[PDB]
């Protein structure tokens, strides 16, 4: 019954699938550095594809470096999962059932890799152990003198990507079950988001991190003490999404808020609004303590992965530790006991509010201070050179010197609040505070709504959308996910989500992307979550959840194959990815990808035949997967009906690439959804959206290669079918029958309703 | 304008870096190319640079590879521009057998302009290490991974330098 | 009964022990690069201890980078262990007993971390799972936005080091048991070693790697087919040591040979002697395939961690795959099936020998070719700039041009055979082949003996040496281990081992160090293994085994505390390391450390209170642990008898440092063995060796600080006690009683036979 | 001898590198130091360099920190040399409160010679990033992590340059 790969090892998918994917979507290596500094024989200059002292060449090393980022991302989601699993089993028992909503195929990723269909917390243990076991084998391959072939590091990376989604799945399903998160809910409640949503008069407990476990005790303590309306509790990064999913299965009104993405961490701290900061792990700034300290904000480290060299008070009495923190004797402490954490953070917050108000703190510079520091600028250009976004700060200073703050006001949203610029300013100008002071107006308006993390896509939704997706009449699944390291501001994901929602694609989002998507409103003052329904449906926008919830996106695609197509999941990744690559239109977008976790997630999507567009900074990961559209033999598959080779259109033309601007990204994503098995109506529809979006965002003319995706007159966009038939005859020489208006000759690929395109020979009838 | 005095970098890819050229040197290098390509970005492209990109294309009769969404503004201009993703282009340029944008083959000189420095340095890292393709960056910033490049320039000096280059084509 | 740390997490030893170790032996950060290229916000210039865009400072990042190397090394030994454990359990059953020799404390490292005392293969599973679980948590901390404090990355690194020795222990005990390796054998057989020991007329199967599992099938096939005397089977790196430990528990004559360290890999290939090469994993060159191919040497990849992009033939028939390889159609293949591997490698070897001989191959350049290529040298200096050892090749070429090959002949032993120089030579001179051609004479003389991997130190030996070691009368344990990235040739470890063996220290060695130590002979033509007995005894030299056997070195020190001192091991690492740091004289030496594995091993020794001297290239790891000898308050501990603070001498003065030359290393190691609890005779003895070695290798004068280790006249070296008492009075002003010749005043530290020095307050009686 | 024309490197620690100085510039920098230290290595120290190390110490009256096993050969020479491990020294030099080798405090100018380039570059990486200590390398190789350094030199030119420096002290 099961596929050929149960609990596979590193080589499991190598020859059967990965190498096939890698032959078409070729690794494009762009070194981030020309050297390797892994061991003492080095560093080695690998410029020009030279080999290191150990023998590995530049391409091999960069494959190795990308592989390292992937497994580091894989380990993050896994470590997260292991901690939730152990804690949750210890608190609620091994027999606690996995209640994730209306679905019978509960853990697709887990089932695919292990053949197991866990129904309880304890039943998930074997999958978690498998992942941890594989990660050790994978980290060992990063050691000098291990793999040297770029292509084999890529196969190892793709494999790790499949593991990442297993670990992410484990992470989210156990917390969805134990913490009563929404259950595949199309009507998950709208949560308020943005630095402007905070009630400055109330004490403010700010949490930054990923593991929501400790925060649940904070919230339980607040509810027990009737503090939910007296103080504010809001988070940054994933913990913000998960904490606002807590006990929301019944759709009760959210009482907590969400500040924003990782980009808001230094910005919210500099604002001085937080009274207490509690950090957990992952995507947590490394300068939080000294920054918090400037504004008398105590810092509590609640996870061993980040202790900041702070004194440990895990076994100390709460009252005394609170006195040490409120008095400012210590800037913060480590508190690893959850029972003590809840009370400590909430109480310290209530008590810190008055203390900090009495301190007479002026977080940002006064009007006078601003004018003075701006006048100090020497136009030396250092800040611009050090800015990761290459923002022209010297120009903004120049204009601000003469009362034109429009430049600084526009900079605010593009700036990622990293303060590299401040460290290089010889006049010691706190550049970030200059931007934030000038942006006060805009910040007060930073108020949006984000629909809570909904969880999985239900089997019911898969049955409703399965056929449509496969024929192509539903143009595809658009997944907007990932980090906020955008190159042009945070409104990009909004415009993109909107364009696609209006054209009726299925849009799902997670993490920082889900957050920013809800930070803007239209002329009527409505958010996209308000304008479009939250179901997994055409024209629907669903915030799947935190970054670990990305596992439900590949999970949904996997369920299309398992439920609609009735393919076997158990130990059968290759068949499932192959099915998706050939018949399920979809495209991911990680417009501001920055983290190692983003590389693993994207790589996981890739091994399942799902392409992804990343923002320009992503070019720094070192390895893209792009196909040569001009090489005929790169576009042939088998027809499972007979084993004969058959040609396929060049779609998608990549699996992992970068786009420069959001305007470019849109048409690229639309085109990326075209699939070999689209039926005639589906293709016509996909070609309509793509050709239209290409004209709208790239100059007004049609895509030069639009004709490469036409098998018959029925594939042609209906409204302009006439003019198009003309172009095919006119600029391509195709023979047309103007009586019935159809194509006689020209297409190199024929339409065949019964064809079974596959990259796997073993699935063919020979 | 002196476009070679400032070659500061925040970070380095290593010991190999581009040779800083003057506006006249860049003009001569470009005129000598048999099959040049003007690779245009969008994120650092402003209206002033757009005008100069058009004049360079015309003055030297260089086809344009409109990357990103630059074709959005180049479309209503009298130039030979065609859309192509920068990452894809950076890859294809390293394939000797690529038919190119007009089908007549690859190019012998790539001229880059209008890009953020981090993005073009990455796309260019491929050709730099895996090809013998010559590239010349004419941005307001010093580009380490080009074969040659202007040094860091004030916006005004950049506009001036490009005008000097155009006057030399 | 058990200590406070069973199955500890990352923070387990942080406050109780690691931070105490780190306060005295301070982290010394020497960046290998001034930037960080971990994520897309970067790269970040951290020069001047600036902070990256994420907030982490330079020291934090370098702590993070060292931590990454440590966990990568930890994962290598662990992945190795997991593969042996699964395979061995599958082949011999879970109930197979761990037969490791005459010992009752079978797995010290495992017991310390887990409280478990496994007696069978299956009983080791829980420990292996623990390690894999922790490695996932550790790799996740390498992710951007996790830990930012250098000191906390160091604590996390020390913890990982303890894990590394757990994984190494698991690796070696399961193979010692299942493969009948020597059982703590002082008379393990001498094995021949060196490229000169090979019988060129016989077919030669060359194996490179670490996991011996597949090689055992090769050897089983040879024995079954009476080929042990017809062909040669020899290895490079650890697999060479383990394959020559195979079924040696009964001391049967070895029929296999050992080529050498990782430095011999390209050298042996270039010699053309190998007929077939089989690689496994770790420390395997990345250019083996193209180099092997030049001389028609088929390559077989037998481990998924290194597949070189080669075609997979795991499921193909042996006969046909052999035809593909002998015909040269494919340069090599992947063969992951052990049952097929044994037959395939051995048979291909027998069959390749004649084929390659008939080919008429001339591996190295002829006399004429050598003279010609040498005359081609342009003295451009490129090779010298690119040489990791900064060898003056241009000078050697210059002299060789005029018939003086003495320079090239001396270069041979210092050269690590990495060929970086060849890649930069514009005249395309195969520099490495020039050195090897000229070194033919010397290579033919490369013949030594290495005593086989003996395994653990038995309880009997611990009882015999325990007291002596603790009083100090046995001057200390000297562990010569690690990689061959030496800065001045491979004879250094020999001279060092000898100096110490003659002064009656207990010398143990492993890995590449064990190999080179046996590559030289004295005026009588005898090796150190022949001149000194193989027991764990004063004046004894024992080759513990391969690199995973290093676990028995910390294991022996741990058993001194468990058996001699009768301290509890279960979950009690801190007490054990503290005991060792205060009372067990020892010092490791990894003179040519290069690998990530070496950093983890050394870090593991460190957390157990064992200092280690590394070679100069090791400065590239980025973090050393050195104490300030001039700061009084860095040298105080508690007296467990009363809880009062007490001063201790500055010994050891570091935990992890580098030495530049072997002459410097010797006295440093001797001094490093001095311990606070030495009794009077012990101290006198340690001071004798150190002061004498310092005079012998560093100028003839006494160590300026020798007087800092004198508590009473009885601590003074007996032969020169007179003159010394003079110096104390003369150059220090101490009051002497010349009648009985003793010290009246001067020592700042008193002798107290009942004192209980400890860095752990919790162990004191308050 | 021109000791500043060649500053080639195989690999780089980054954008920050030492300023190449001439033999006369190095002489002036060293003479101006109030409390200089001559940090001597062993692996690249030959008999010819040993003789020059002695003359520099004497001509400028600079105490010597004999690292590695250099004291082995400096001991029978008429100089003020004291043994200290290089790694330890590199660490201590970054501590303002270090009493130094004679107990009279730290130094204001470190002169390095006789080291392999990779080792001294590492030891020096600490002072470079975590101190404002000035260092001057006078090896036959260009040292990136020193404040200033000679460029790459042939052995003969090195010997000549050191003689010119000595003649200028
Ligand atoms: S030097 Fe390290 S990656 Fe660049
Ligand atoms: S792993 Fe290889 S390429 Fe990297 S520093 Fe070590 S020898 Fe050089
Ligand atoms: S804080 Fe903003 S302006 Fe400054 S370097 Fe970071 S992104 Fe650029
Ligand atoms: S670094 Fe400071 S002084 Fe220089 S241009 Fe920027 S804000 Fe002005
Ligand atoms: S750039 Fe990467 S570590 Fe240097
Ligand atoms: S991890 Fe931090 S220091 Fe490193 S590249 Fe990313 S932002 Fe820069
Ligand atoms: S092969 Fe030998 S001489 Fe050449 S770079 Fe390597 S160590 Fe130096
Ligand atoms: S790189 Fe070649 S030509 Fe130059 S000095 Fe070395 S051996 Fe001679
Ligand atoms: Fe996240
Ligand atoms: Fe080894």
């Amino acid at each position: 019954n099961a596929g050929p790969t149960l609990f596979p090892g590193l080589e499991g998918y190598r020859d059967d699938w990965n190498f096939k994917l890698l032959d078409r979507y070729e690794p494009v290596i762009t070194p981030m550095c020309d050297q390797c500094c892994y061991c003492t024989y080095g560093p080695c200059d690998l410029s020009g594809n030279k080999r290191g002292a150990c023998g590995i060449d530049m391409k091999g090393h960069n494959g190795r470096e990308f592989f390292l980022r992937v497994i580091t991302g894989t380990a993050c989601h896994a470590a997260h999962g292991r901690h939730l699993l152990d804690h949750l089993i210890e608190k609620y028992g091994e027999d606690l059932p996995l209640t994730l909503g209306q679905s019978n195929v509960l853990t697709p990723n887990i089932t695919i890799s292990t053949g197991l269909s866990p129904k309880t917390l304890g039943e998930v243990k074997p999958a978690m152990e498998y992942v941890e076991e594989q990660l050790t084998q994978l980290l060992a391959t990063v050691h000098a003198g291990q793999e040297s072939a770029e292509i084999d590091y890529d196969s190892k990376a793709l494999f790790s990507g499949s593991l990442d989604h297993v670990g992410m799945e484990i992470s989210d399903i156990v917390q969805v079950a134990a913490y009563d998160f929404p259950k595949a809910d199309p009507e998950a409640p709208l949560v308020e988001i943005g630095m402007g949503t905070i009630d400055k008069s109330k004490p403010f407990l700010c949490v930054i991190g990923h593991n929501v476990a400790g925060v649940t005790y904070m919230m339980d303590y607040m509810e027990d003490n009737n503090l939910t309306d007296k103080m504010e509790i809001a988070g940054l990064c994933c913990t913000a999404i998960d904490l606002t999913r807590y006990k929301e299965a019944d759709r009760r009104p959210p009482y907590a808020k969400v500040i924003g993405s990782m980009s808001k961490e230094l910005k919210v701290i500099r604002s001085g609004m937080p009274d207490v900061i509690v950090v957990d792990e992952q995507c947590v700034r490394g300068d939080i303590v000294p920054e918090a300290q400037k504004l008398k904000i105590p810092v509590i480290a609640s996870n061993p992965k980040i202790m900041y060299g702070l004194p440990n008070r895990t076994d100390a009495d709460v009252d005394e530790t609170m006195e040490e923190l409120k008095s400012g004797k210590i800037p913060g402490c480590v508190m690893l006991d959850y029972d003590k954490l809840g009370e400590l953070c909430v109480r310290l917050t209530m008590e810190m509010a008055p203390i900090r108000d009495a301190a007479g703190i002026t977080a940002l510079p006064t009007d006078e201070e601003l004018v003075n520091m701006v006048a100090k600028c020497a136009d030396c250009g250092a800040c611009l050179l050090a800015c990761p976004e290459e923002i022209d700060i010297p120009e903004a200073m120049g204009f601000a010197k003469k009362g034109d703050f429009s430049y600084f006001e526009e900079i605010h949203d593009t700036c990622i609040g990293c303060r590299r610029c401040e460290q290089v300013c010889k006049k010691e100008i706190p550049i970030l505070n200059v931007i934030e002071k000038i942006a006060q107006k805009q910040i007060a308006e930073e108020k949006g709504l984000m629909r809570a993390g909904r969880g999985q896509v239900s089997d019911a939704e898969i049955r409703a959308e399965g056929l449509n997706l496969v024929m192509g009449t539903t143009p595809g699944i658009i997944a907007i996910i990932g980090c906020p390291n955008y190159a042009g501001g945070t409104k990009d994901v909004y415009y993109i989500a909107e364009e696609f929602l209006k054209r009726n694609f299925i849009v799902v989002t997670t993490g920082c992307g889900a957050m920013d998507i809800g930070m803007f409103k239209d002329a009527d003052g409505k958010t996209l979550y308000e304008r479009f329904p939250g179901g997994f449906q055409c024209g629907g926008l669903a915030n799947i959840g935190s970054c670990v919830s990305n596992a439900h996106i590949t999970g949904a695609a996997e369920k299309v194959a398992a439920i609609f197509a009735q393919r076997t999941l158990e130990g059968n990744l290759a068949e499932i990815g192959d099915y998706i690559l050939n018949r399920v239109g979809a495209c991911g977008l990680a417009w501001g990808a920055f983290s190692q976790k983003a590389s693993s997630i994207g790589t996981g999507c890739n091994i399942f035949g799902i392409p992804a567009v990343l923002g320009p900074h992503s070019s720094k990961y070192r390895r893209a997967l792009i196909a040569k559209t001009y090489e005929e033999d790169k576009w042939k598959v088998y027809d499972a009906r007979n084993g004969q080779e058959m040609p396929i259109p060049p779609a998608p033309e990549f699996l992992l690439t970068t786009a420069e601007t959001w305007q470019e990204a849109i048409p690229m994503m639309a085109k990326a959804c075209i699939r070999p098995s689209d039926n005639s109506m589906g293709r016509a529809i996909k070609l309509t959206h793509w050709m239209e979006l290409h004209k709208k965002y790239l100059g007004g003319k049609e895509p030069e290669d639009w004709w490469k995706f036409v098998r018959t007159e029925a594939d042609l966009p209906l409204a302009t079918r006439e003019a198009l038939l003309k172009e095919l005859e006119k600029e391509h020489g195709w023979e047309i029958d103007w009586k019935r208006k159809k194509i006689i000759s020209g297409p190199k690929i024929k339409f065949d309703v019964s064809a079974q395109p596959t990259n796997l020979k073993r699935l063919c009838k020979e | 304008v002196d476009t070679t005095k400032n070659t500061k970098l925040f970070t380095s890819y290593g010991v190999n870096t581009s040779k800083a050229v003057s506006p006249e040197m860049a003009a001569k290098i470009i005129s000598k190319a048999k099959r040049p390509l003007l690779m245009v970005g969008t994120l650092a492209l402003d209206p002033e640079l757009l005008d100069r990109v058009v004049k360079i294309s015309k003055a030297a009769n260089i086809p344009i590879a409109a990357t990103g969404s630059s074709l959005a503004v180049l479309a209503d201009k009298d130039v030979d521009a065609k859309y192509i993703n920068a990452h894809m282009l950076g890859f294809y340029l390293t394939d000797p057998k690529w038919p190119g944008l007009d089908g007549n083959g690859n190019y012998d000189m790539i001229i880059t302009i209008g890009f953020k420095k981090f993005y073009i340095n990455q796309v260019l890292s491929a050709a730099k290490n895996f090809s013998n393709l010559k590239t010349i960056a004419i941005e307001r910033g010093y580009i380490q991974n080009a074969t040659m490049s202007f040094g860091n320039l004030s916006k005004a000096d950049h506009y001036a330098a490009l005008d000097e280059l155009i006057n030399a084509l």
